[PDB]
């Protein structure tokens, strides 16, 4: 292999119905219902994929009114601290989902194309194969400005940060729950495409 | 009768000669790695606008060169320099693929860019010593004297020099990165990087196609094939020009 992505498996065709209607189903199943949707999935660490630093926005975010239309699925598992203080936050808001078994491609597939918001606040990223697996089946992506990701978001195709700067995480996070508009439609588009130029 | 089929064989030909012109226009067009694609389309340009109309009314269809002899040399300077500039054009693609596809790491867009302008400034640096040649080196004239009719110098030195400056060496190259270009294309280490390879590697195939009867018996006739009917001559070499209607169908293919 070469790192790239499956074209042929990562597609929305394998999906049945609408986005919004995914993304309620989705959220019934975790007692939440409609609201603006973040999804991390990576390994729990200190210093590499960045869970801490979106733990910190959270914390951040709870804050603030807006918190109220946000929701958050974190996915993974790893350092048992952070994996508590992810129990943590889960046990305080009723709009927190966190998961902590491995899930299947399909299910996560299934995932990508609904959730409509992947971060990826890593501290360094080779290559970037989540946010071209989120980017092909219409999340837009929220990342570090490190490493691959810088080189395939663009201008007009998802949301950069500062790595390890929790404040500007959740500062972006604040910017992509304003850029909640219909133009969502065209900033997901932009992703499929620039995600197939990968291929 | 005899010349109803010629008649209707060069109209042909010069459909071919326009078809060859546009289409490379176009893909030139849509332009305006694509700056290797804008060289090539340029060269394609070349060959069927000033190379391939020549030919057609003056070695293909029989009307003898009473134009300028002054203008001998410029024609012949124009078909040696586009056809290099053609086939170097194609072997500098492959180059960009086996890179893309061998060297993955260290070829960034900023090596990319680099190495893909220094390849286009090299391939018309190259093109041009190899077509006026025999000027600068200074060892010979470039068309065949004794002649009522418009041939390039067979002398054999340049024949040499021109000949491996433009076939023989891209050729070892292309038959350099071949295989890897091929197995990407089979995706033998997603579907992007193999249609580019499956592109390539096309384009290289119907370059050795297109090129390589006439270059092999322009090889052969220095050795006892001193008789090869210019007939077959001629269609070796416009089946060598029609690599410069292929490659636009070929690129307008993916
Ligand atoms: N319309 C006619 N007759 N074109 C030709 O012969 N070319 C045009 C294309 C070409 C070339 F791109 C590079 C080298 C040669 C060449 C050759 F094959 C034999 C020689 F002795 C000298 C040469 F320069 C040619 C020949």
């Amino acid at each position: 292999s070469h790192n790239g992505i499956d074209c042929s498996f990562w597609n929305e065709s394998y999906l049945t119905g609408s986005r919004d209607e995914r993304k309620k189903s989705l959220l019934s199943k975790f007692g939440m219902d409609e609201g603006v949707t973040f999804m991390f999935i990576g390994r729990f660490d200190r210093g590499q994929k960045g869970v801490d630093v979106l733990l910190k926005a959270i914390e951040i975010l709870s804050s603030k009114k807006e918190f109220q239309e946000m929701r958050f699925i974190i996915i993974g598992k790893g350092d048992p601290e952070l994996e508590g203080w992810a129990r943590s936050l889960e046990e305080k808001h009723g709009n927190v989902k966190v998961i902590t078994e491995m899930l299947s491609r399909e299910f996560v597939r299934e995932l990508y194309g609904s959730v409509d918001f992947v971060i990826i606040p890593s501290y360094f990223e080779p290559f970037g194969l989540v946010a071209l697996e989120a980017m092909c089946l219409g999340a837009i992506p929220i990342a570090s400005a490190v490493g691959g990701l810088r080189d395939i978001i663009t201008n007009e195709t998802g949301i950069l940060v500062k790595a390890g700067d929790p404040g500007e995480l959740a500062n972006a996070i604040l910017k992509a729950l304003e850029l909640s508009r219909s133009d969502l439609s065209k900033f997901r588009e932009n992703c499929k495409k620039r995600a197939m130029s990968f291929s | 009768l005899l010349s109803v089929f010629g008649v209707l064989i060069l109209t042909l030909l010069g459909f071919l000669v326009a078809a060859t012109f546009a289409w490379n226009l176009l893909v030139l067009a849509t332009i305006l790695p694509h700056n290797l694609v804008a060289s090539m389309a340029v060269s394609n340009v070349l060959v069927a606008a000033l190379v391939m109309p020549l030919s057609l009314v003056h070695e293909l269809s029989g009307r003898r060169w009473q134009l300028g002899r002054r203008l001998c040399q410029l024609w012949i300077a124009c078909d040696v320099l586009c056809c290099t500039a053609s086939i170097w054009n194609v072997t500098a693609i492959a180059l960009d693929r086996y890179w893309s596809i061998t060297r993955h790491m260290e070829y960034t867009l900023r090596t990319r860019k680099c190495v893909s302008n220094v390849m286009i400034a090299l391939t018309w640096a190259l093109s041009a010593v190899i077509s006026l040649a025999p000027l600068l080196f200074g060892w010979g004239e470039t068309y065949s004297e004794g002649s009522e009719e418009c041939q390039v110098s067979r002398e054999p030195s340049y024949a040499v020099f021109s000949t491996v400056g433009a076939f023989y060496l891209p050729l070892c190259v292309v038959l350099f990165v071949y295989w890897k270009i091929y197995k990407a294309a089979k995706f033998r280490v997603e579907q992007k990087e193999q249609r580019a390879a499956l592109m390539v590697g096309i384009l290289i195939g119907v370059f050795v196609l297109c090129w390589a009867p006439f270059f092999l018996t322009e090889l052969i006739s220095p050795l006892c094939s001193c008789d090869i009917p210019a007939i077959w001559k001629s269609i070796f070499l416009w089946l060598g020009y029609s690599n410069s209607f292929f490659n636009p169908l070929i690129y307008t293919a993916f």
